[PDB]
This record gives structure tokens, C-alpha cells and sequence, in this order.
């Protein structure tokens, strides 16, 4: 449900994010601010402290990957449901997520993104993120419908 | 909340300083743009950008956290006229206060990425989390 | 999605429901559990207190409504995204209601459901009620996805 | 939390009286019959229908429901281990506690047919919400 021009600005911004750190930052801010997602990420190690968590290389490569995802789901902005899920499967009939928590991350990833780009994150720029990323929620969540 | 939440969340909001009508009033642009349903509770408002309403609105909000943050102790005495009139005038569904929330903190990210710390974040996230269950106390 | 022992087991505790009666009690307890949700019907006049919610006959009559939708949602389970397209609209885009009332209004319809049934609303039948409830909101929501 | 809406808690609780045990065990089967992902926070446990470990299970958290109707005042205080249990040990995700709590709802409308008019009802609902946020205010 993105304009053209939401799209461009997206597009824009996607273009210089730092695909080796967003995804760790993101994911260890989820860890940090509900702890209760903790619970699955027992086999990452040590995530007693935010600077454990953020000093995580299990946390940072999974991050990546994450990241990566997205990425993948902003390629394809119309097939959000059909680019999702594998994912969607994965999570929701093997690890038993609850879907409020894929726009917890969702939200996360806002809030870095306005922490890394300043006055570049506008108001609209972050009005058309947050339709992305209720879009790849509501994807990653299909199992749950 | 916590001891050091309490530091946290003091120190950030203190550095945000004289600025926090303006950083109010962009997270109420940012909250009408992000989640237009936002928009039905201010129906007799002037909701453009750069609108003067919009910026005593944000001023306001912005002054009752301030006044928040002094009375971290005693959150629920100093928010009560606030909770009466959210809950029982203006009837605001208790989700619209964690749209607000979120976008509270993607202005203090955009304002102060120095700041911006997973620690803080979490500190403020708690400390908007318990204005909003202050706010959300008088159904 | 409901096995055809649910869905028998789903039809017979409806036939013995009330069409008069049940979707009144289930808008009235909505609006004295969750008064937030009173916003929205201030046309129908005196609502202050339990008693007063409990013998409006607006209230009654628009739950007779109500619970005209969701028998032909029952009688539709397949199809249950086609039949609350026009109430969809109607909910989302003319009243917006945000979506978590819908779910809301769906457990509040299962403990009235408890309440009039007693032993006979048995765990199963209540399961099988949930995920009834649960796809008639994920298709009165599905015009904000 | 409000005067009356204790005195509406106390006299459904009391009127539940000694089957504490047994409607929470039915409590624990509807919310693992429809909300089966609940099920996997006990993964040592036989959850099939008339378990005697979700029999005990049952009675642990309706004695916990009746310690809390006991100290609806002194909530935090009361149940400050279960707090620390469920949010440290568990890491139960918040919105089980809802689940919870709405099955317990069903369980008592069923069981209550006369208790439960709408004012119990909303009551009864506060009362576990309370119980809910206390149990995860250590997030
Ligand atoms: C919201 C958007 C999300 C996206 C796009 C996403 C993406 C991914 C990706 C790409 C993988 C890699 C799977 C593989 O390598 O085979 C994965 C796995 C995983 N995700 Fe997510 N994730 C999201 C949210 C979440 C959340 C919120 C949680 C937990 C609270 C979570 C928990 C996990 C876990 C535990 C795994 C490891 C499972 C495995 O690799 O077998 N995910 N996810
Ligand atoms: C941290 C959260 C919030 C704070 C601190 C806050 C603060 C305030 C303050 C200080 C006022 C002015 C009261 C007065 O002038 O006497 C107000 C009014 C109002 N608030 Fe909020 N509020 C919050 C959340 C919300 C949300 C989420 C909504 C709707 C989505 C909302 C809707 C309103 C409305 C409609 C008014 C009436 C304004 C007018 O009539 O001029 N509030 N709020
Ligand atoms: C969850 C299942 C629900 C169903 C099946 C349902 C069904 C209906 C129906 C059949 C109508 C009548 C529309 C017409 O006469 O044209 C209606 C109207 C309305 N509904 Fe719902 N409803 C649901 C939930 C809700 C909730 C939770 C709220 C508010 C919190 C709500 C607010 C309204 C309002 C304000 C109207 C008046 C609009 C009109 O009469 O045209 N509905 N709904
Ligand atoms: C009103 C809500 C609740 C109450 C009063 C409650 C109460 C209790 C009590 C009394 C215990 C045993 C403590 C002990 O043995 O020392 C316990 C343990 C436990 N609770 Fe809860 N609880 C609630 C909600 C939940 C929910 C929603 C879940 C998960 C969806 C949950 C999962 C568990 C688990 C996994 C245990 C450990 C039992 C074991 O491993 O043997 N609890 N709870």
C-alpha cells in the first residue's frame, strides 16, 4: 500500500544502511527492551547484560540474516505473503512466535533507523517504513491467520 | 522501574531540554502520518505540518512528561487529572498510547543518537510503557 | 480451520442460542468491560452505568445485529474473508475501530456463550469457538492489511 | 482497582469456595485446547485430559488466586516470587497471561452461571488484569 514516492524514499534510504550492523543492532535492542524474547535465543550464549547482548557474535551474525530478510522483503514490495513464507512456516509451526512480537522487531528496526539517519528520517520517510515493516509483519505472521 | 531507569530516563530528557515542544509536536505529526486512525480524536484540529495547534498540543504533552519525569515517585498523584480526562472524557483506546509511545521514541532517537544507547532506550521505553498505564488507570 | 467434528459440534450448541437475546449481553458486557469502547455508540443514549448499558434497546437491537453477522459468518466458515468484506469497510475505513476490538468482542461472545451453556460448553467446544471467533475477526480486520 | 469491584472479586471467589483446584486445572485444559502454542512452557509435563500434574498445576495457581484475593492491596508483596519466577526463570511472554486469564473468565461463567452478571464480570476481568501486570512488571 506504498506510493511511488514512498517507495523511492525507501528505496533511498535502504540504499545506504550498513547491512553488516543494522540487523545485530536491531536484534539486540529487541533482546534488551523485551527480555522475554530472550527465551529464544537460549543457544546464543551470554544475554545477562545489554553489553552482552549487543557484544554477541551469535547475535550479530543472526542479526545479518535478519536483516538480510528484510532486505529481501523490500526487493519485493507486492509478494510480501508468497516472499515470506518459508519464514512464516519456520516460525510459527517450529518455533512458536508470538506474532506481536514481529512488529516488536519491526519497531526496533524503526527506531535504529531514525537513531542511524537523524533529520534524514522524516516523518513521511518513517510513515511509509512502518507500512514496510506491518507489511512483512502481517507476512511473516500468515500461519498464525 | 529501576534506580538506574530512573537516571536514564532523567538524563536524556534533561539533555532534551528547552526543545521538548518541539520534539512533541513532531512526534504528533509523526504519530498522525504513521497511524492516520490516530487523527478521529482530534477532529476540530488543524493537523497540517507546521500547524500552531499541533505545536501547543505537542508543548503540552511535552510539559506533562517533563513533569512526569520530576515525579517519577509519584507518577499516578501527578497524572491523575490527566488519566480522568484520557479514559473517561476523551475515551482514547489504550493502543493509540503505545503508537504515541513508539513515536516519542523515534523522535528522541532522530534528536539524540549519542544518547540513543540500548540501555536508554529501554529505560525510556519503560518509563512511556508506565505514563501510558498511568494514563490508562481510570476506565 | 475446523474438523468436521467441530464444526457439528459448533452448529448444534448454536441452534439452541437465542437470536434476541446473546448479542445484546455480549455488546452490553463489551461496553461495561472495555468503556473505552463506549466512544463509539454515543447515539444510543444512556450508557453510565452497568444497569443502564444492560437495558438500552439500542444496545439490544444492535446486538441482534451483531449477532446476525456472526451466524452467517457460521454458516460461511469457508469463506469467511468474502462475507465481512462490505462490514470490513464499514468498520475500517467509515468507523475505524481498531482491530484488537474485534477480538475483544469475540471472547467476550464466548463467555456469554459459557455462561448461558454451563457443562455443556466443554473445553473442546470452546476451542472450537475460539477459532471461530478468531476468523470472523482476522476477516473484519482484513481492510487494515 | 475500585472498592466495589473488590467486594464484586471476594464474593465470586468465596462463592467458588473449596473446587479452587479443580477450576484451575480447568483453566490450564482450555487454554492448551485453544491456544495450543501456550503448551510449549511446559515441555516436561502430560498435558492430556485429567493429568494429575495439570491437576496440581491447577491447584498451584488457584492458590495463588485465592492468596491474591486475600491481599488485593498488598498484590505486589504478595505474589513478588511468582513475579520474579514467571519473568526471570519462565520468560512467559505477556499475552499468555491474557490467554490465561480469558480462559479462567470462561471457567467461572461457566461454572457461576448467577455470579456472573456483568458487573462481576468486568470485576473479575480487572482483578486479573492486575494480577497479569504484577506478575510481568519485572520486565
Ligand atoms: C519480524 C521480522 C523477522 C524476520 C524478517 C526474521 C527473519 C529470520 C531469518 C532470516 C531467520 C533465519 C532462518 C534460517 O537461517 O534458517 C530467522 C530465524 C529465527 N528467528 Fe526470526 N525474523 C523475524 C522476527 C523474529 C522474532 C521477533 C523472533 C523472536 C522473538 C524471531 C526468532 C527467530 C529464531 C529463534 C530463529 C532461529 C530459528 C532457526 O534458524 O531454525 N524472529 N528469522
Ligand atoms: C504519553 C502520552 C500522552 C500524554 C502525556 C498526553 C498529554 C495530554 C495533555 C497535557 C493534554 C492537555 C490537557 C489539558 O489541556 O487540560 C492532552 C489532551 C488530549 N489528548 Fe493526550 N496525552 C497522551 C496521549 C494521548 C493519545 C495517544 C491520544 C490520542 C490518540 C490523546 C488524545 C488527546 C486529546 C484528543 C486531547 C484533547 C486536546 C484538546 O481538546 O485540545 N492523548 N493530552
Ligand atoms: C467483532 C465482530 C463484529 C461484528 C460481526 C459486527 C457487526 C456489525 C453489523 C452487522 C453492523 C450493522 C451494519 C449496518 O447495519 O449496516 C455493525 C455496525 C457497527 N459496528 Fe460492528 N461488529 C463487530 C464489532 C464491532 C466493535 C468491536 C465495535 C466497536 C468497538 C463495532 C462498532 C460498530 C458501530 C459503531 C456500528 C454502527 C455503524 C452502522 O450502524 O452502520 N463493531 N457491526
Ligand atoms: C493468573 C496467572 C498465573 C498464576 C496465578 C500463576 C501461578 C503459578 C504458580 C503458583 C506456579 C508454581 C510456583 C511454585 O511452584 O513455586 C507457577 C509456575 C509456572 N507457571 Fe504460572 N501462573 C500464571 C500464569 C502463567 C502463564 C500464562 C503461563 C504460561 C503460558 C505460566 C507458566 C508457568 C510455568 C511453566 C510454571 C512452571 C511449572 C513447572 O515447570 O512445573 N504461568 N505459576
Amino acid at each position: 500500500h506504498l506510493t511511488p514516492e514512498e517507495k523511492s524514499a525507501v528505496t533511498a534510504l535502504w540504499g545506504k544502511v550498513n547491512v553488516d550492523e543494522v540487523g545485530g543492532e536491531a536484534l539486540g535492542r529487541l533482546l534488551v527492551v523485551y527480555p522475554w524474547t530472550q527465551r529464544f535465543f537460549e543457544s546464543f550464549g551470554d544475554l545477562s547484560t545489554p553489553d552482552a547482548v549487543m557484544g554477541n557474535p551469535k547475535v550479530k551474525a543472526h542479526g545479518k540474516k535478519v536483516l538480510g530478510a528484510f532486505s529481501d522483503g523490500l526487493a519485493h514490495l507486492d509478494n510480501l505473503k508468497g516472499t515470506f513464507a518459508t519464514l512464516s512456516e519456520l516460525h510459527c509451526d517450529k518455533l512458536h512466535v508470538d506474532p506481536e512480537n514481529f512488529r516488536l522487531l519491526g519497531n526496533v528496526l524503526v527506531c535504529v533507523l531514525a537513531h542511524h539517519f537523524g533529520k534524514e528520517f522524516t516523518p513521511p520517510v518513517q510513515a511509509a517504513y512502518q507500512k514496510v515493516v506491518a507489511g512483512v509483519a502481517n507476512a511473516l505472521a500468515h500461519k498464525y491467520h | 522501574l529501576s534506580p538506574a531507569d530512573k537516571t536514564n530516563v532523567k538524563a536524556a530528557w534533561g539533555k532534551v531540554g528547552a526543545h521538548a515542544g518541539e520534539y512533541g509536536a513532531e512526534a504528533l505529526e509523526r504519530m498522525f502520518l504513521s497511524f492516520p486512525t490516530t487523527k478521529t480524536y482530534f477532529p476540530h484540529f488543524d493537523l497540517s505540518h507546521g500547524s500552531a495547534q499541533v505545536k501547543g498540543h505537542g508543548k503540552k504533552v511535552a510539559d506533562a512528561l517533563t513533569n512526569a519525569v520530576a515525579h517519577v515517585d509519584d507518577m499516578p498523584n501527578a497524572l491523575s487529572a490527566l488519566s480522568d480526562l484520557h479514559a473517561h472524557k476523551l475515551r482514547v483506546d489504550p493502543v493509540n498510547f503505545k503508537l504515541l509511545s513508539h513515536c516519542l521514541l523515534v523522535t528522541l532517537a532522530a534528536h539524540l543518537p549519542a544518547e540513543f544507547t540500548p540501555a536508554v532506550h529501554a529505560s525510556l521505553d519503560k518509563f512511556l510503557a508506565s505514563v501510558s498505564t498511568v494514563l490508562t488507570s481510570k476506565y
